[PDB]
């Protein structure tokens, strides 16, 4: 569960909500042991449960995978071979 | 076999509560069915013996609301907000969580 | 509605044999057991013995092991008990009554056993004299 | 929950059917065994539920079934209903 | 760890203890709740 508000920057810009601050209890390396977290997370990656409380669009559907950061999203060429025979 | 006793055999008069005892010489509650199997009738004269209570405090379907009851470890206690009429006759309790069954001597209304 | 329905009166002989009825009407009759329960006069109530109307297996109470037989018919759902040896002692009300327990809602072909009696019949009175 | 009321798995086997089958697998076992032997059925001894009673699944439900009804006989020279 | 008792039902049938109703704290779609819940089990499921 997200304990979240809004961004709130300093200046006032019509886009308010947009980014929200949630706070929340993250495992840590040790199972006895939780870690406050305070993260940003875009408006459309978050639903309302009913400070309030959200939880990610996808709690209701699916687990999180992370892409990991070192592995790049950029499109390379691919060629396609036909197999010996066609 | 298993003894069962019946105090109070009282007479009473119409509107008066009461309250019939039932005492086992061993207990009736089953571990694994997680109930005690004693059954409580009246026999109206004249008539066969009916069902009152099935399982102590569970009440037969038909039987007024009147009478209830409570109890473990052998004594177990049959009560009548009001008797009326419809009261009259000899009530039992039934030993059934071994065979042969014995329904006690009984009291009178 | 659920019934069992007993009629009538006999008189013996000490040493006869009697065959006291209970006909089943309301429910299926091979799903509980049925059970017998001696009244004699002005005394309480005595448990005599339960037969199971599908399988035919009968349990009798040790002081009635060898006088009283139990047998069924499943066409006319009837249950019969045959009383030999009458003494006077034996003069009593004969009780038929339906297990409050079902055994199974297709026939008694499996359970641990019954532990009440449901329904009673108007009951047979078998006199010695 | 349970709507209406709770009753127990069941299967029936046709009497007759399963006494002239057991009949046939008495004469095929003599056939081996010696046609004056005596070949009785009888209960499984122990072990697992799944060996002692006959395990299947149909309908998606996985049922365990006594069978003590239909191996129970002593073969010398309507229907049954098995919890 | 389950919480049992028998199932019970309203009319009487010689199979008291095959069906246990069973409460027990399921987990749920946020590791910070939980649900009570019960459900029916048979005897041959569950051990004491
Ligand atoms: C197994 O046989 C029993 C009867 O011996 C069947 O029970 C009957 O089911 C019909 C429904 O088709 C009811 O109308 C009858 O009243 C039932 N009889 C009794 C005594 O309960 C049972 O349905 C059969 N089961 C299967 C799977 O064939
Ligand atoms: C399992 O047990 C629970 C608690 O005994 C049952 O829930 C109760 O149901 C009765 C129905 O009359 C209600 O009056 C109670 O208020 C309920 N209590 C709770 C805590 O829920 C539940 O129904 C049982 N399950 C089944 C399938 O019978
Ligand atoms: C984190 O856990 C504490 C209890 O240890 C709780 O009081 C706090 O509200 C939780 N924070 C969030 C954002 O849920
Ligand atoms: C939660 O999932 C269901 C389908 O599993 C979906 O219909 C529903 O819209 C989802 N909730 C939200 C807030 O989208
Ligand atoms: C199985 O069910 C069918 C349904 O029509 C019936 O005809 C058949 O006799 C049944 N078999 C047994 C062994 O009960
Ligand atoms: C059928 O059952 C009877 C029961 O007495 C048995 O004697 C007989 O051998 C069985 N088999 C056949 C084929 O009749
Ligand atoms: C058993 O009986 C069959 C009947 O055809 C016969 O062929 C066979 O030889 C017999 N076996 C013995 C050992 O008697
Ligand atoms: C099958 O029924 C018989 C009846 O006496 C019982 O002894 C046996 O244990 C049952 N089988 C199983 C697997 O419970
Ligand atoms: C569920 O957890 C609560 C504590 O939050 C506890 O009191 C309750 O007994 C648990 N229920 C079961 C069935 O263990």
């Amino acid at each position: 569960t997200l304990q979240c508000t809004n961004y709130a920057p300093k200046l006032r810009s019509m886009m308010r909500g947009e980014i929200k601050n949630c706070s929340f209890n993250m495992t840590t390396e040790l199972r006895d042991k939780k870690q406050k977290v305070y993260s940003l997370f875009y408006r459309l990656d978050v639903v309302q449960i009913n400070n309030k409380e959200y939880r990610l669009i996808n709690c209701n559907t699916s687990a999180i995978t992370q892409a990991c950061p070192k592995v790049s999203f950029e499109p390379i060429p691919i060629h396609y071979c036909a197999p010996a025979g066609f | 076999i298993v003894m069962i006793q019946t105090p109070l055999s009282l007479p009473v008069t119409p509107g008066e509560p009461a309250s019939i005892s039932c005492r086992s010489s061993q207990s009736l509650f089953d571990i694994e069915d997680e109930t005690t199997y004693l059954e409580w009738f009246l026999q109206k004269p004249g008539q066969s013996p009916q069902p009152l209570i099935y399982e102590v405090s569970n009440r037969a379907s038909g039987v007024p609301d009147r009478f209830s009851g409570s109890g473990s470890d052998t004594a177990f206690t049959l009560k009548i907000s009001r008797v009326e009429a419809e009261d009259v006759g000899i009530y039992y309790c039934m030993q059934g969580i071994e065979y042969p069954f014995t329904f006690g001597p009984g009291t009178k209304v | 509605q659920v019934q069992l329905v007993q009629s009538g009166a006999e008189v013996k002989k000490p040493g006869s044999s009697v065959k006291v009825s209970c006909k089943a009407s309301g429910y299926t009759f091979t799903d509980h057991y049925i059970h017998w329960v001696r009244q004699a006069p002005r005394q309480g109530l005595e448990w005599m013995g339960w037969i199971n109307p599908y399988n035919g297996n009968t349990n009798y109470a040790q002081k009635f092991q060898g006088r009283v037989t139990l047998t069924r018919d499943t066409s006319t759902t009837t249950v019969y008990m045959e009383l030999i040896s009458l003494r006077s002692e034996d003069t009593a009300v004969y009780y038929c009554a339906r297990g409050g327990e079902y055994c199974t809602g297709f026939g008694c072909f499996a359970g641990k056993g019954d532990n009440s009696l449901d329904v009673w019949g108007r009951g047979v009175l078998v006199s010695v004299s | 929950d349970v709507l209406g009321h709770v009753r127990m798995a069941h299967c029936n086997i046709s009497k007759a059917t399963w006494n002239e089958t057991l009949g046939k697998v008495v004469k095929q076992l003599r056939k081996h065994f010696g046609n004056n032997t005596i070949i009785r059925f009888a209960q499984s001894s122990g072990g697992d539920l799944e060996v002692t009673t006959h395990s299947f699944n149909c309908g998606g439900e996985f049922f365990y079934c006594n069978t003590s009804g239909l191996f129970n006989s002593t073969w010398i020279s309507d229907s049954l209903i098995l919890p």
